[PDB]
RNA sequence: CUAAGAAAUUCACGGCGGGCUUGAUGUCCGCGUCUACCUG
């Protein structure tokens, strides 16, 4: 998430998180994780960039679909993105 | 000698108001008619906008008129502020016309930057322009919003047609009229965001519309002549040109980069800005509004 | 006379029955000589166990109601009665009268002592404003609280602390809880000046005082005659001579008034808030007593 | 260490009867409110 002028901070990353994340949203697969990789979990605003930590041909075979299309204006203890957190 | 007390400016490239529509991809060209979308409620309830079911193509129609005589004071206090403010435009236009900023106004015409939130999630978003000078069309434009860059600035031979006759408008030559319409392939009941009002949405003629002045900012989104960091790119030119979605605010006074101390350093005391500054102090002028003590 | 360390405040000091006479010739608000006294009863109470020391007030007078009428005549004013018990024969007594006051006030002290640093700054506050809710200040008594809210927590400020923008900034956060009061000073000064300006007629001081508050002219205050003092006439006694004393310790002059004009200003307009602390130049050299405020202006 | 120390004013009451406020009137006449704006 660049820095955009129309969008919100913590506007773009939520809208690109299941339904324009929606290779992270409906993408079909239970073998990657999407991991926060600079998320300070300790404010409460904690989206800079999912990384989606996945295998060898999980992540760079199976993550290959049009979800990341249309992204150019703005891309460039154990918890995951589960039923488990609280925002 | 001293600056004027009391200055507006009537402002140019004036948009409408948008309507919305729906309808089926592939059968856009008879969007003449097309049922409208209505606002609906949450069956504390607020009211929310979305297409029907067998619809899934926003069409987002308005009409941008350019005036022109940009330089030209609404109303002023003292003629020897008034010709010198006119002979300094007189001297930008004559030195170098309109047309950098004409192409930069023609690229937020031609990538759907006016859809807010509807941009993103579509995947093929086209708009039409259509230059008339009857009733009539007079010059057609069909372009592909998501094939041009929303940073990156193009140069074609369409989007250099549409310059010329915008510059053209601006300089004062003619009569502008642009019948702008844009599809959005967005999918089956997906929720069009419209613009919103005191908490509901803004229908007309019970119809949901995006306000005139959010599609006058979105037209001038066109600053990338930032003191700051160019990370962030294009934004919308402003005096003390700030973003209230990121809460900074670029050009700050105690620089010497805002537009006030721009415009009194270049007629008061005659200093050229860079071209990359006349550029950003005209483009403020042609929004225009209220300046001076 | 010299200068304070910590303006020791109380919150609210609801009184009820004290005097209002005060004098030979006024009869408004109570003798700022009571006040020099209070604090210092209430430093003879407190201020040796908690080691200060306290010598100068300052008033602010949040209301006062005077307990008058009018028996459907002049616009003078007769005063409240108390009846009296009977005496040995149950007949009648010769009833005596002086004037009543619901005054309201909270007065703000002024500490020297070294005992700030063994002491919190609030047990300090907490001490001496419990201690004073059990005594009298100028012939009335001092009433506890009600069942509201509660302005009946004081203050403790350090005019040492901070820098001088930080000092005026806690003078306003002082002066916030003291604003619809009228604080009273001192103002010694410009009776010797309209002196000479009324040379001409007669220099008689009572007349220059007298004038100063009687198309018509202007007065540039309120202006006020107060008691300011005693001077003396009688010389020493011996501790151990004199009969009927209140103690046979200290010797005796006898003493008539000394008035001079004070000034009600508002809390704001004042330049600090060391300015408006009553001490007392008690000058014995065949003088007299007074009780001032200097650095007045 | 206070013009400090001290203090029961109380009991009962018939305001009450009567009235003409009338008459008339010219409020006139002139006027630029502009310029802008992202509500998630």
């Amino acid at each position: 998430l660049r820095p955009d002028p129309e969008f919100p901070p913590a506007q773009l990353m939520s809208v690109l998180f299941g339904k324009l994340h929606q290779a992270l949203v409906a993408q079909g697969g239970d073998r990657i994780g999407v991991s926060f990789p600079d998320l300070d979990e300790s404010r409460s605003r904690l989206g800079e960039r999912l990384r989606i930590h996945a295998s060898a041909d999980d992540l760079r075979a199976l993550l290959a679909r049009p979800w990341l299309e249309g992204l150019r204006d703005h891309l460039q203890r154990q918890v995951s993105r589960v039923q488990a957190k609280s925002n | 000698l001293s600056t004027a007390s009391v200055l507006a400016f009537e402002r140019k490239l004036d948009p409408s108001d948008a309507l919305m529509s729906a309808g089926a991809w592939a059968q856009r060209d008879a969007s003449q008619e097309w049922p409208a979308v209505t606002v609906r409620e949450k069956s504390q309830t607020v009211d929310v906008a979305n297409l029907p079911s067998d619809a899934d193509t926003l069409k987002v129609r308005f009409t941008l008129r350019v005036l022109g005589g940009a330089g030209t004071p609404s109303a002023c206090n003292d003629a020897a502020y008034r010709d010198k403010l006119l002979q300094t435009v007189a001297t930008y236009v004559n030195d170098q016309g309109f047309a950098e900023l004409a192409r930069r106004y023609a690229h937020n015409l031609a990538n759907a930057r006016f859809l807010w939130r509807n941009r993103v999630g579509a995947e093929a978003v086209e708009v039409r322009i259509n230059h008339i000078r009857q009733g009539e069309v007079a010059r057609a434009w069909r372009f592909d919003a998501l094939a041009i860059g929303l940073r990156d600035f193009k140069a074609d031979a369409e989007l250099d047609a549409l310059a010329e006759l915008i510059a053209s408008g601006l300089s004062g030559s003619g009569h502008v009229l642009l019948e702008v319409v844009a599809f959005a392939r967005i999918g089956d009941g997906q929720e069009v965001f419209p613009s919103q009002e005191l908490k509901t949405l803004y229908s007309v003629r019970d119809a949901a519309a995006i306000h005139s002045q959010k599609i006058g900012n979105a037209l001038r989104t066109i600053d990338t002549w930032y003191p700051d960091e160019d990370g962030l790119g294009p934004i919308a030119v402003e005096p003390y040109g700030s973003v209230t979605s990121q809460g900074k605010a670029y050009r700050q006074p105690k620089q010497k980069l805002d537009f006030y101390t721009l415009l009194d350093n270049w007629v008061l005391r005659d200093e050229a800005p860079a071209v990359e500054q006349q550029h950003y102090v005209i483009a403020n002028l042609i929004r225009g509004g209220v300046f001076g003590e | 006379v010299t200068d304070p360390e910590a303006l020791l405040l109380l919150p609210r000091l609801s009184i009820q029955n004290a005097n209002a006479i005060s004098s030979p010739l006024t009869w408004g608000f109570p003798s700022p000589g009571a006040f020099t006294g209070f604090v210092h009863a209430l430093q003879r109470r407190v201020g040796i166990s908690l080691d200060i020391e306290l010598d100068g007030v300052g008033i602010v007078c949040h209301r006062f109601e005077a307990q008058i009428s009018q028996p459907a005549g002049k616009r003078t004013k007769v005063f409240n009665l108390t009846r009296n018990p009977l005496n040995r024969d149950g007949s009648t007594a010769a009833i005596v009268e002086e004037g009543r006051a619901h005054l309201e006030v909270s007065l703000l002290l002024g500490v020297h002592g070294d005992g700030l640093d063994d002491h919190p700054a609030q047990e300090i506050a907490r001490q001496v404003q419990e201690q004073a809710g059990a005594m009298r200040l100028a012939g009335g008594s001092i009433l506890p609280w009600c069942n509201e809210r509660f302005p009946a927590p004081n203050a403790e400020l350090l005019m040492l602390g901070g820098s001088d923008e930080q000092r005026r900034k806690n003078q306003r956060r002082l002066t916030r809880r003291l604003l619809p009061g009228f604080a009273l000073v001192s103002r010694e000064a410009l009776l010797q000046q309209h002196l000479e300006t009324l040379r001409t007629t007669l220099p008689e001081a009572t007349t220059l005082d007298a004038l100063l508050d009687l198309q018509v002219r202007d007065k540039p205050g309120w202006l006020v005659p107060i008691p300011a003092g005693y001077n003396a006439l009688s010389p020493l006694y011996l501790p151990g001579e004199v009969r009927n004393a209140r103690d046979r310790e200290t010797p005796l002059r006898f003493v008539e008034n000394l008035f001079g004009l004070g000034e009600w200003l508002s809390p704001h307009r004042v330049a600090a808030l060391s300015d408006l602390l009553w001490y007392h130049h008690a000058e014995p050299d065949k003088g007299l007593y007074r009780w001032s405020t200097p650095r007045f202006v």
